[PDB]
């Protein structure tokens, strides 16, 4: 089947920092394996 | 659908919502007993 | 069994003869339990039968293992080990070795150590071993002391944090080869060193090579605007 | 003489294995 995935995040509050640190980690987490 | 959330305090608010708009729902906090998890997973498979 | 699983079995069998521990770091949804169970399913050698296995795992997962052993390998017999102290005490009588395998939770193995020290387990399957990632943890300190042929880690999306956790996981896998975090300050200058160190023990798959029949995840980020009541409180903070 | 303690311990063995059967099947659900 399909799979869809959603994030709900507020404009400009604080949750953006969480998303930024997650994004920063996510690419480092690739290159150290493949 | 699966809904994931990061505060038990919030999963309580979500449960109040799932009861109000009558969707049917089932919840598995870390506070659930190990035996409950078995039934609750086996009921999310095997049913529409 | 699927082709990549069978190649996994031949690889694990090589490591088994060589006496080598490692990480079966396949991406989640490819059958990492099924691969570990195949160390018994095709196991005509009998060595793996008449001495007990441990499966050690995080709490919600204790169920699936029972169903997976009973569906794939009815040749075996399996012991629960969770719940009431009474049931634990009772089950300790049955393994006082037709008790071929025992299913266990990290939170119990870090307490009932005295009982687990009583028997020479053949192998430990530490399921979802990303649980062990910090060497400061009692879990890590204690789980180092159990004696067995192999320690087998089935954790997908492994490592991936900071080099202290790399040392902790790798030194859990091998008691030799690693002495301190200083080696891992000298180990593409960094990346290539780590790759070559991991390659003899650290399988991979990546979903797009094998999950060819699955849809890709459509991933949405949805921005939301907070309400008047939220503005008032957020501002007051 | 010895048969009493032997058949007692045999009865304890089937008692144990009945509890093993029951408390193993408590894992079903
Ligand atoms: N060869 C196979 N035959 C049947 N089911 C399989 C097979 N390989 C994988 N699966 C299924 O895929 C899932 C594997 O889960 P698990 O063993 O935890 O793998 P992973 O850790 O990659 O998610 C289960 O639903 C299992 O039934």
């Amino acid at each position: 089947k399909q799979v869809t995935v959603y994030r709900l995040i507020c404009k400009g509050t604080i949750e953006e920092r969480i998303l930024q640190r997650a994004k920063e980690k996510s690419e480092i987490q690739r290159m150290v394996i493949s | 659908v699966l809904i994931y959330s990061q505060m038990t305090r919030m999963i309580d608010l979500l449960e109040e919502y799932m009861v109000y708009r009558k969707h049917t729902y089932m919840r598995l906090d870390g506070s659930s007993k190990i035996s409950e998890r078995r039934d609750m997973v086996a009921d999310f498979q095997n049913r529409n | 069994l699927k082709g990549y699983q069978l190649k996994g079995m031949n690889w694990l069998a090589n490591l088994y003869e060589q006496g080598i521990n490692g990480i079966l770091a396949d991406e989640m949804g490819l059958g990492k339990t099924v691969q570990s169970i195949a160390l018994l399913a095709h196991l005509a050698e009998r060595e793996n039968i008449w001495g007990p296995f441990l499966i050690i795992s995080p709490a919600s997962t204790l169920n699936n293992w029972h169903q997976e052993f009973t569906r794939f390998v009815p040749k075996f017999k399996v012991l629960p080990y969770w719940g009431n102290p009474h049931d634990r005490k009772v089950i300790r009588r049955f393994w006082s070795a037709p008790f071929h395998v025992v299913i266990t939770s990290y939170q119990l193995v870090v307490q009932d150590v005295k009982y687990f020290q009583r028997v020479k387990w053949q192998y430990m399957v530490l399921d979802e071993a990303q649980a062990l990632k910090s060497s400061s943890s009692v879990r890590w300190k204690i789980l180092l002391q159990f004696q067995c042929r192999n320690r087998l880690l089935l954790t997908g999306t492994p490592i991936q944090n900071t080099m202290a956790e790399l040392w902790a996981l790798l030194h859990f896998i091998m008691p030799t080869l690693f002495d301190s975090h200083e080696e891992f300050n000298e180990w593409e200058n960094q990346l290539s060193r780590l790759h070559m160190i991991l390659k003899p023990f650290m399988l991979r798959r990546i979903k797009k090579d094998v999950e060819n029949e699955l849809s890709d995840k459509i991933e949405i980020l949805m921005y939301c605007q907070l309400t008047s009541r939220q503005k008032l409180l957020y501002q007051a903070l | 003489l010895t048969e009493e303690m032997l058949l007692k311990r045999e009865e304890r063995a089937r008692k144990r294995r009945l509890q093993a059967a029951r408390r193993a099947e408590e894992h079903k659900n």
